[PDB]
């Protein structure tokens, strides 16, 4: 089974951490080394990691029953959530460094309600299936992330979407997160797919893989016959190679900037060239 | 694991003084503000005092002037000196801290076990 | 070679709203043809109607309100050009109901519910304009959140088998995607259903899951036949649960046996078997 | 194209009578309710009368008893017979119909060009 990536322009794909279209390619700031996103995580042979779902209709969503004080979560299909198999139910939002505003609707009832989520209080324990209701009346709901705002705590902190929230523990390993992703070094930096997120600010949500890439990989289940996949970022109109890229088995892309990838057009297509060694040196973009 | 250990508290006559301390320990990556909260039986937990990593303070209106919050950044320890106490100050006091477990994760609020403060009249 | 995604239906999404697929169904007796504008893609990957590649564009709107009218654009902010389609890409195509769209803004706080009646003379999405109905001036992005019984004609029941009138006195004036008809000889159209929030047991049908569409548009497989014989396979056992036909225009059919396709499990996978004639007679499910 | 053409109207002394008609033409699949609306100077368009395909009637309280709505389904024509007209009936009258362009499409509201009715003083 030969390895392939979707033959679709990036500008036509979606973010994997929220249902938003991809608007740019980017790299992290200097002070951002590793990232530990729990959504948008899939290996090159199609194994989903963290809370990543197959389809975008599960991304950044919640489902549960409120009693006025807490929301007891379930999985999005209504089946019970079993703790300690992951940090949260599949599709749960993983946006740290901000306050969440989730649009809640119901099956069989009218109207929508804004659910304001602070991810810092002791009540916020999604890994045990419980989060504070914060005024949401009793009933069964399904919610989707609608917009974000600066985190309530620490007061005055700026939005930082390079982080994931604390899923409710004093010990990092207790929540069984997907492992962190580090830049390989030697000039290679992580490649992120950005989307503009509604809210009172110029919010740019980074993710490691487009959601359409994830469902493609999970469907293909191609054997990872190498340590890294050499890619070409191709302009579909011209056919011209705009830059060399490497995709690693854990499910992330890297490149060597020359100014660099953030100046690349977003209407290009990633094409698999060949399997190469992890030490393959890329030409600067 | 993150742990908050409190010391101090106890019984005091009206008008007297008490001192509270709380030390933060465990594996962590960053620590923001630390503070003191109190809760009497039949009421909700309310803020008493907060101190930032820089040293910026916030006080409840009911304790402004009487209480003093201090912090030793090098020891990750917050201190509370309560003066001119009244019997309405009787509650269980809890230290609080917003701690970042790792570089990749956002802050979380952690609490201590709680110290009883009883002011007689 | 032609292929369909190797993913269970229960993990994919609807193509007319960002909702997970919950069942397979067939239309009621009184429903012959359907003219959905979303969820339309040919077997060789050509998008039709208002169908987008990604689910992050499905059932969404973007435009600028002036207090009285919302002037629509494309979701990326580029102008919508009339007479190139019935509406901007991704515009909702749910007829027979009232729309309740959650509107947010880039750079501003809060969300607003936008209540849309699709029958008044003000509703002309094919000319790029719809009534603001109280939405204050500004630029917004909105997504369908929940539906309710249509306000006009008063007392009519929700009918999601229809598309709205995009604003014209002549059908051909709106340049719609052509209707889809049952091929006959006992063959009935196969629809992928999703539960839609609202005061009722609303089931939203679509002709293809959104993940099928992006797969077809990515693969661009030559339609080397007049019909594609499919097997609905249980992924655990591998047993064939029923024969299906996929036609080049982009829809599935079957021959029902009370026990039929609506009783089929939703965790199965559609597998391409071979190219057959348009008149290949299927075995009843 | 779907078109609604109104006939009738004009000037009449108070207490007199006038009849309005509305013809529906063009390629269509179905027609639901049909009705009459009016707009006087300084007011908004208001409901006068509606008639369904079955024949169920709705009347505005201001015209109950005086006005009568009728429809000949075979000709897709709705009629409004106005008796005992007064100066408050002076307005521009509009025919209205909810029409299905095709089997697959939902209803849409269509309007006539508008007919002036003027009651003298």
């Amino acid at each position: 089974r030969p390895f392939t990536l979707p033959n679709l322009p990036l500008s036509s794909l979606s973010n994997s951490r929220a249902p938003l279209p991809i608007s740019s390619i980017g790299i992290s700031p200097d002070n951002v080394q590793s990232v530990q996103f729990q959504n948008g995580r899939c290996t090159l042979d199609g194994r989903l990691v963290g809370t990543t779902p197959v389809s975008l209709s599960h991304v950044a969503k919640i489902r549960g029953t409120s009693n006025g004080t807490v929301i007891n979560l379930t999985e999005l299909d209504g089946t019970p959530f079993h703790p300690f198999e992951g940090p949260a139910p599949i599709g749960f939002p993983d946006l740290g460094g901000c306050d969440w505003h989730i649009n809640m609707t119901q099956f069989g009832h009218s109207s929508q309600t804004q659910y304001d989520v602070d991810t810092t209080p002791d009540t916020f324990v999604p890994h045990l299936g419980s989060i504070q209701a914060n005024g949401i009346g009793s009933g069964n709901y399904v919610g989707v992330l609608s917009w974000i705002s600066p985190p309530s705590h620490p007061s005055g902190s700026q939005v930082d979407l390079w982080k994931i929230p604390n899923y409710g523990s004093s010990i990092t390993e207790a929540t069984h997160l997907a492992p962190s992703v580090y830049p390989p070094g030697f000039g290679e930096v992580l490649v992120f797919f950005m989307s503009k997120m509604p809210g009172p600010g110029a919010y740019n949500l980074p993710c490691l893989l487009p959601q359409e890439y994830i469902s493609h990989l999970a469907s293909e289940q191609a054997p990872t016959v190498g340590e890294a996949a050499l890619l070409h970022y191709v302009d579909p109109d011209t056919g011209r190679n705009l830059g060399e890229f490497k995709a690693y088995p854990d499910g992330f892309l890297t490149c060597v900037p020359n100014s660099g990838p953030q100046q690349l057009p977003i209407n290009g297509v990633f094409v698999f060239v060949s399997w190469v060694s992890r030490f393959y040196q890329l030409k600067p973009v | 694991q993150v742990q908050l250990q409190e010391s101090g508290g106890g019984l005091v006559q009206a008008g007297g003084s008490l001192r509270l301390s709380c030390a933060a320990s465990g594996r962590m990556f960053s620590i923001n503000s630390m503070g003191w909260y109190r809760q009497a039986p039949g009421k909700e937990r309310e803020l008493v005092a907060t101190i930032s990593e820089a040293g910026t303070t916030t006080y409840a209106d009911s304790v402004r002037g009487r209480f003093t919050i201090a912090r030793d950044n090098a020891k990750n320890t917050v201190y509370l000196q309560m003066n001119s106490l009244n019997p309405e100050d009787t509650a269980v006091y809890y230290c609080n801290a917003y701690i970042q477990l790792d570089s990749t994760i956002w802050f979380r609020a952690y609490w201590g076990q709680g110290t009883q403060v009883t002011v007689s009249s």
